[PDB]
RNA sequence: AGAAGGGAGCUUGACUGCGAGACCUACAAGUCGAGCAGGGACGAAAGUCGGGCUUAGUGAUCCGGUGGUUCCGCAUGGAAG
RNA sequence: GGUAGCGAAAUUCCUUGUCGGGUAAGUUCCGACCCGCACGAAAGGCGUAACGAUUUGGGCACUGUCUCAACGAGAGACUCGGUGAAAUUUUAGUACCUGUGAAGAUGCAGGUUACCCGCGACAGGACGGAAAGACCCCAUGGAGCUUUACUGUAGUUUGAUAUUGAGUGUUUAACCCUCUAACCCGCACCACUAAUCGUGGUGGGAGACAGUGUCAGAUGGGCAGUUUGACUGG
RNA sequence: AAGCGACUGUUUAUCAAAAACACAGGUCUCUGCAAAAUCGUAAGAUGAAGUAUAGGGGCUGACGCCUGCCCGGUGCUGGA
RNA sequence: CUUCUAGUGAGAAAACAACUGCCCGUACCGUAAACCGACACAGGUAGUCGAGGAGAGUAUCCUAAGGUGAGCGAGCGAACU
RNA sequence: GGUGUAGUGGUAGGAGAGCGUUCUAAGGGCGUUGAAGGUCGAUCGUGAGGACGGCUGGAGCGCUUAGAAGUGAGAAUGCCGGUAUGAGUAGCGAAAGACAGGUGAGAAUCCUGUCCACCGUAUGACUAAGGUUUCCUGGGGAAGGCUCGUCCGCCCAGGGUU
RNA sequence: AUCCGGGAGUCAGACUGCGAGUGAUAAGAUCCGUAGUCGAAAGGGAAACAGCCCAGACCACCAGCUAAGGUCCCAAAAUAU
RNA sequence: GUAGCGGAGAAAUUCCAAACGAACUUGGAGAUAGCUGGUUCUCUCCGAAAUAGCUUUAGGGCUAGCCUCGGAAUUGAGAAU
RNA sequence: UUAAGUGAAUAAGGGCGCACGGUGGAUGCCUUGGCACUAGGAGCCGAUGAAGGACGGGACUAACACCGAUAUGCUUUGGGGAGCUGUAAGUAAGCUAUGAUCCAGAGAUUUCCGAAUGGGGGAACCCAAUAUCUUUUAUAGGAUAUUACUUUUCAGUGAAUACAUAGCUGAUUAGAGGUAGACGCAGAGAACUGAAACAUCUUAGUACCUGCAGGAAGAGAAAGAAAAUUCGAUUCCCUGAGUAGCGGCGAGCGAAACGGGAAGAGCCCAAACCAACAAGCUUGCUUGUUGGGGUUGUAGGACUCCGAUAUGGUAGUCUGUUAGUAUAGUUGAAGGAUUUGGAAAAUUCCGCUAAAGAGGGUGAAAGCCCCGUAGACGAAAUGCUGACAACACCUAGGAGGAUCCUGAGUACGGCGGAACACGAGAAAUUCCGUCGGAAUCCGCGGGGACCAUCCCGCAAGGCUAAAUACUCCCUAGUGACCGAUAGUGAACCAGUACCGUGAGGGAAAGGUGAAAAGCACCCCGGAAGGGGAGUGAAAUAGAUCCUGAAACCGUGUGCCUACAACAAGUCAAAGCUCGUUAAUGAGUGAUGGCGUGCCUUUUGUAGAAUGAACCGGCGAGUUACGAUUGCAUGCGAGGUUAAGUCGAAGAGACGGAGCCGCAGCGAAAGCGAGUCUGAAUAGGGCGAAUGAGUAUGUAGUCGUAGACCCGAAACCAUGUGAUCUAC
């Protein structure tokens, strides 16, 4: 009510005019008036305790393993960043669904080659979230990255 | 995230107005008039489902009295006579006989006359 | 009227710490109480006595005064409080 | 402890007091009487020519004011052509009598009366329309006013101390004095200078007073903020 | 013929024009001039380019005849 | 405007001729349909001029110079206002 | 799952379980061989409500599971808009016109004439405020003008103040 | 029924038996005690009728038995003995 | 020229831009109101009160009484004869 | 034929159902404009004439945008490569491959008003003085410069009053005003409200007004925090803690230090003393001006003694050398046929591309058509930020303890007020007014009245980056934010039209189509409008143009209606008319029974108690932070991190200061499974005796905030009015 650019004057009198008592041109029931209880700027985020974060990470990767949906590979090497060779590699292992590609480190040619494919997501081994693993159908992780994940989840 | 009140109220109100077809004037055309009238009709219909069962019983009873006074009896004596003989016809079938099969009605009236002759 | 009424002798229980259990009651308050311990009055004893035949005679808290105290006391010993 | 003057009054409750006048008939009017509920001498008493779109009582003249109404002229109203609002409004196929009922019904009960649709007229009803009663009580509501209601205060006044210096005397420190250099001058003359402002300069007056700062006692509806209980056959 | 107000005047723009207000005349009181009084924190102003036969405040209200008794109370003035 | 001096201070009086002389307003209404009244509104609006007969007259009635017929009509000739 | 027995009026108010709207994510779908919306039907469920078919319409929208909310309207002498009733009703704002002839699609109302009538210390003439182009000429007739209009202080184009 | 805990709403009642006060042993009056209905209760009777008499509606039926109150016609049932 | 804690008043609470027992406009400001009005979908289970005490209290509130939901507990504690 | 009886049909107008139209602008879909933020830049303009305006400039020019008599534009350096002269049609004249138009950097011109400043004034107007130049034979006329006020420096002139100071003239130096409706520091400073009244108190040193700023301000280098064993300038965040306190001890107000972090930085004077100069020439060395020295509590300096005469740094400049960066741009992969349509990006086949599958456009939905994107490249000019160079500044030890220095009307005290969380209180500490008024290292201040002892510091002088606050504005983006009654008041020529003397108040109003192909020609008509014919996939898409709901107004018809008292229906029902989501079918209905709207407030309503003309849209228990209970999950005698750092505005690890629980009793000293009262080991109070918590999510209630929405009469503080009315 008080933020709308408007009036502080009582528009008519309080009695006599055969009217209904009104207080301002900008009241909630007037056309063009102010809003009662709208949206305000808010936060929306909170934190769960630390043991259940770790329990959810372990549980989601262990579910991936319990159904032969994780696929380990020795290495992913590329002399140039080529999308076509990555697609051939992807069919070499018979992968036909949404896949999370978990890479190690400055393996930059592989991440470049795997971008831009509309079924493929790329994450490094220090930056896996719970929402990345649940949304994909499989995980394609390299041997190096697997030990690096075992080093931080401990 | 704002919610316009688009098409829900018109559907509900048009459902109400369709029940008011055949009413007089502004009682089948304006929503408030029709709303009140339809509520009153609901009340009347519930009341009249129970009053129906009384009306037909009085109708049957008066036709049976009319028929029995032609066979030398009245309604109350003939009902007593039929009970003392162990006959269990409805008042519905009795009236139906009274209008369609006068000979069957006379057979029954004679049985009643012999029962309370004791 | 086995006096709670009325006379005579001696006295200060018109005591201190309390209290099982009840009564009344929205709360806060109000009422009765056997019995235990300290030290006593009256009586030869048994005993009775924590005012008056019973039920009116009174006013939360805050704040201030007087007396006691083996309590505290802004670095320490006191003091102010 | 109310004099002169006046008095049923612009004042007298009882009261249409009593008596005389005026009318055929006068609770109003005029004259008088005194038993002034509750007149009275500058919030003046008692007269008073002239004057008043003042208030009161009576006469002559004149009249439709009335007995008691009639006729006539014009404008609206009425019919035809052009134009074209409003307050109001739960939906309505919207009679009368006697009852009933939140105790005065078009609509409910029992009767009685009544073919369908309009035009010109009247105001008995729709507790008719217009204005969330101005009367009365409440809100631990307001606002304006008063005062010997509470608590403050502007203004006025009185003392101490700073600005603030110097000499004599009179008594138990205080006091009366005298001086001139501070401080003051809405006195005169002079310059800045076109000036009744201002600043400087010289005389004159007055003087440690006054004015001004800090602290203290009085007074203070002039002005301000508030308070002024409940029960209750309203 | 009688009441009220001496009179001409003024008043509630828009329900009250009057017996209300004003008035010429009476009386009490304040004020020695940088007057008292009033506007303003002050500077500055009105009073007044006036000076007690003048200026402020209260009451009464032409003119005629008159205007009694009380100073205990309250204000005001003087006292020591 | 008119005098009198003080005054930096060749020698200007008046004849004819011919030349020079800036900025702002200026239409139209204005006792009204053009202003103030929300209206093409029976209200309000300072000043000058304002004729004849009869009359003291700017009163009154009828007229001169000038202006105007007013922005809904045609019938009828009841009640009532 | 069967079978018995018992229960099932309700204001203030407590408790349970659901219907529908918009948006987000994931999944599986539809659409110019016609989405949403609109209109009609004699259809289904215990309720809020859900479908299917015709006509209209022209580009987007369902369903499942979970999440988030400006999430549901009949009432406040509510606020804004549109339209009724009163009703073809009140009123059309002081006053004298009549006829002939013009113009024109069309005339009581515009033009020209003739007679009649009204003001005349004004309803005549001039001017200061105020207004600000309303002034003149040629065209126009949708709105303004309380009727009409060929007319105008209205509308369009040009011009006028020395 | 009692005990612990989460969430309330109510603090204007009315009439009718019965028994008392105020009143005039008046009031559809007023103020208490005790039982019911209404409040928050539809259905039958009492002409119409919150509170009186009978009786407590989950729903369908063109089946049957009764309550209070009734049986000449309006209007169902005896012109009963 | 005089302006709202104000002005002006031959005095009426009179006037200060159609409103004056204290003008108009903006802001504090979404002032406060134990009062009045309104408060939007569905079905299932249960279901009150209109009293006591205290109250600058009497049409407001608080604690108890009377409703609803979840738990615990020995029982044979509740009711009617 | 006569009597007695029974009796249909016929609508002036009305009702119900259905069909088609009109008005009106709801609903759906859509966006041109908004709202809340993130990252980066920038944080002032102005007498060398501002912010904001007035009036002008075009071939035709009313308006908006641009520009200023050089007026729809002029020069110059770069970019770009075929059209162009804005909106804006329409026509007329032109320009451009000798490079237009357009884009970025630097210049030039810039009327008049306004601080407005030669004098005046009712803003955009009027009137001058002095020099130089012009028109005219000449006067009149035109142009250009200069001319306010104050301060602060210097000459000339100068006086009541002689010497000279007031003054005056001239030259020089700076100000002056606006704003970003924000953020900061000061001066002055309310009220309604809460306390269920109201004075202390609260609202609150808040709102409003005035001054001064800066890009940030303010504070800042111990006369400090503490208590043994200490630490070292300021600011900001977490925690301590709703604690210790204050309080008609009521309503309510409410710390700090320790501990954990972001950022870190220190410096300069006065004084003693020593020289150069001038005056007092005491020719004593008193007054002073310049330079040196010297800056502290472990006391430091002067002064005398010797060493050294080097070495560590800066918070500095419009000085050079490069490196980057902001302001234009360049280049940038890969598709055809088929079916349905007016038109494919859709469907079906068969291919290709990706360091590019972000987004927008194209006649419907596109990786491969266009603009782009990932990646690679670029600057003549001007401005910013680094680095390294110069130049400028600043900085030494050891000893001695004879004497001198270390901020005076100051610290402090009485009286009156205020600030500290602290309301005079037992009131320390810090300020303001008034009066009184120290000491000098054998000293002076503080540790919450006061004293003694111990401990920590050294006032009465100056400056200083960062870590923190804010967004008028420019660039690039983001959203389980709006979608035309919403979102800004304003999507559109809006602070406009309109209202008011004024201050001030203040709107309504988006949508043809893919493409204007926007209806040539004919007919009725003065025109408007309409009918054909044409455009087009569609005109019932025809400009009042997408969709096109309801109220409300009409036209046509199947059934009913002129002896009838009607809250308008409901139950029973003949006749007539139809024939559906196909089933115990649909519309109408003579006649018969029964039946007093909806909402609110009430003991109680049909109420002659209250509200609503009708239809459509909008219109009311929300969020933040705390406290408690139920449910749910993870750990379990334990549970858990806050600020902050790295990270995509995210997850996703570090971080153990801190918080709760694990032991109570007592006013406290204190004792402890017990403790307090008590002489008591007595009795009693409160506790123990296996007796579960903690973090997070979710829902119910409560507190502080407007706290479910609407509604006064009033109160206070700035400003605008005597064009009406009073004097």
């Amino acid at each position: 009510r008080s933020a709308v650019r408007g009036g502080g004057r009582k528009p008519w009198r309080q009695k006599g005019t055969g009217r209904a008592r009104q207080g301002s041109i900008r009241s909630p029931q007037w056309r063009g008036g102010g809003v009662v209880f709208g949206p305000t700027p808010r936060s929306y985020s909170y934190k769960l305790p630390k043991k259940v974060r770790r329990l959810a990470m372990k549980s989601v990767l262990s579910d991936k393993v319990a159904e032969n949906n994780l696929v380990a590979v020795e290495g992913l090497s590329f002399d140039a960043p080529k999308t076509k060779e990555f697609k051939q590699v992807l069919a070499n292992l018979s992968i036909d669904t949404k896949v999370l590609v978990v890479l190690e480190n400055g393996n930059d040619f592989a991440a470049l080659s795997a971008r831009n494919l509309p079924n493929v997501s790329v994450v490094t081994s220090d930056n896996v979230s719970v929402l990345d693993v649940v949304s994909a159908n499989k995980v394609l992780a390299t041997q190096t990255a697997l030990t690096q994940i075992e080093e931080v989840l401990a | 995230a704002r919610v316009k009140g688009g098409t829900v109220t018109r559907k509900r109100r048009k459902k109400v107005l369709k029940l008011a077809k055949g009413y007089y004037g502004s009682k089948h055309t304006l929503f408030k008039s029709a709303k009140e009238q339809v509520m009153n009709s609901y009340y009347y219909a519930f009341r009249d489902r129970r009053q129906k069962k009384r009306d037909f019983r009085k109708l049957w009873i008066a036709r049976i009295n009319a028929a029995a006074r032609m066979n030398g009896l009245s309604y109350s004596k003939l009902m007593h006579g039929l009970k003392l003989a162990e006959i269990d016809i409805n008042r519905k079938m009795l009236a139906d006989l009274a209008v369609n099969d006068a000979a069957a009605f006379t057979a029954l009236a004679e049985q009643a006359k012999d029962a309370l002759s004791k």
